[PDB]
């Protein structure tokens, strides 16, 4: 189906610590495939999916300058920061870092981002446009001017809508097999009982790939969404992912309640009851 | 493929 | 500044099956700042050999980790996740449930 690339940047300074810690990570959809650890001994941009292993020593050295200036350019930032909000030299700040693109089924470009937090909260942010920015406060205005002058949007829009999007159709074809697969999930219902006159009734998801998905309970075809229990989709490490939906069940209306699946790999959704 | 022009400063 | 505090699960990566091998996964997510503190449990005792993913975070911001090992369950022993973060006044302990 749809397909997206994104790089997530965090950058946090330790006061009286030396340099800031610097993270860098990579994904295709829900699968991390490089990273970079200021802290690591190796200073490389680093595999972490099967499919970029191939790529040669030029890819990984060119990835590692990059990975670099970026790294640099953000241990400036936290300095001028400091400067913009007048805070001293001893607190701990992070900066953080998100760019990347969209493509639909047909590979084709949907939508690009690039967006920086300051301390957990928005401080600049490129619109869908691709050539204005959001500034929130006088701050992000300055910053907002500066890259205005040097007409930083036409450049990121250049490898949103061109780079990216290429890099991002030849990453899915050298990864086909685990890019390009949907695993449908595997559903089952657990039941236990809490009291005498109740029981949980808690349906699952596992093994399903990409994260993305809906799960919900009904009771005589009522939604139950706050009287169910839902976790947030979680990795199950091994690439898939999972979920679940718990409701509590008065001891015979079992049969009242139905659990809804939704997901990519499912031809149409799926309808669970306890019987 | 990390965005290669060199990124402006905050 | 703003502070999220984690949201905690710890779960296997397959089904639990005593005398079978498996993965201990404590997975946190929606907290700021990025320092944290993560230790799997096995009776009380920390476990040593425990890696973790790479530091991201999702639209809203907020950081999330896998924390990870590998292990094997049985009947008696028991599984927690420690975490420990700023938004903590003390570090919460979540016991894993095979049926979690």
């Amino acid at each position: 189906g749809s397909h997206s690339m994104r790089y997530f940047f965090t950058s946090v300074s330790r006061p009286g610590r030396g340099e800031p810690r610097f993270i860098a990570v990579g994904y295709v959809d829900d699968t991390q495939f490089v990273r970079f650890d200021s802290d690591a001994a190796s200073q490389r941009m680093e595999p972490r999916a099967p499919w970029i292993e191939q790529e040669g020593p030029e890819y990984w050295d060119g990835e590692t300058r990059k990975v670099k200036a970026h790294s640099q350019t953000h241990r400036v930032d936290l300095g001028t920061l400091r400067g913009y909000y007048n805070q001293s030299e001893a607190g701990s700040h992070t900066v953080q870092r998100m760019y990347g693109c969209d493509v639909g089924s047909d590979w084709r470009f949907l939508r690009g981002y690039h967006q920086y937090a300051y301390d957990g909260k928005d401080y600049i942010a490129l619109k869908e446009d691709l050539r204005s920015w959001t500034a929130a406060d006088m701050a992000a205005q300055t910053t907002k001017h500066k890259w205005e002058a040097a007409h930083v949007a036409e450049q990121l829009r250049a490898y949103l809508e061109g780079t990216c999007v290429e890099w991002l159709r030849r990453y899915l074809e050298n990864g086909k097999e685990t890019l390009q697969r949907t695993d449908a999930p595997k559903t089952h219902m657990t039941h236990h009982a809490v009291s005498d006159h109740e029981a949980t009734l808690r349906c699952w998801a596992l093994s399903f790939y990409p994260a993305e998905i809906t799960l919900t309970w009904q009771r005589d075809g009522e939604d139950q969404t706050q009287d169910t229990e839902l976790v947030e989709t979680r990795p199950a490490g091994d690439g898939t992912f999972q979920k679940w939906a718990a409701v509590v069940v008065p001891s015979g209306q079992e049969q009242r309640y139905t659990c809804h699946v939704q997901h990519e790999g499912l031809p149409k959704p799926l309808t669970l009851r306890w019987e | 493929r990390l965005y290669q022009n060199p990124t402006t400063y905050i | 500044m703003i502070q999220r505090t984690p949201k905690i699960q710890v779960y296997s990566r397959h089904p639990a099956e005593n005398g079978k091998s498996n993965f201990l996964n404590c997975y946190v997510s929606g907290f700021h700042p990025s320092d944290i503190e993560v230790d799997l449990l096995k009776n009380g005792e920390r476990i040593e050999k425990v890696e973790h993913s790479d530091l991201s975070f999702s639209k809203d911001w907020s950081f999330y980790l896998l924390y990870y090992t590998e292990f094997t369950p049985t009947e008696k022993d028991e599984y927690a996740c420690r975490v420990n973060h700023v938004t903590l006044s003390q570090p919460k302990i979540v016991k894993w449930d095979r049926d979690m």
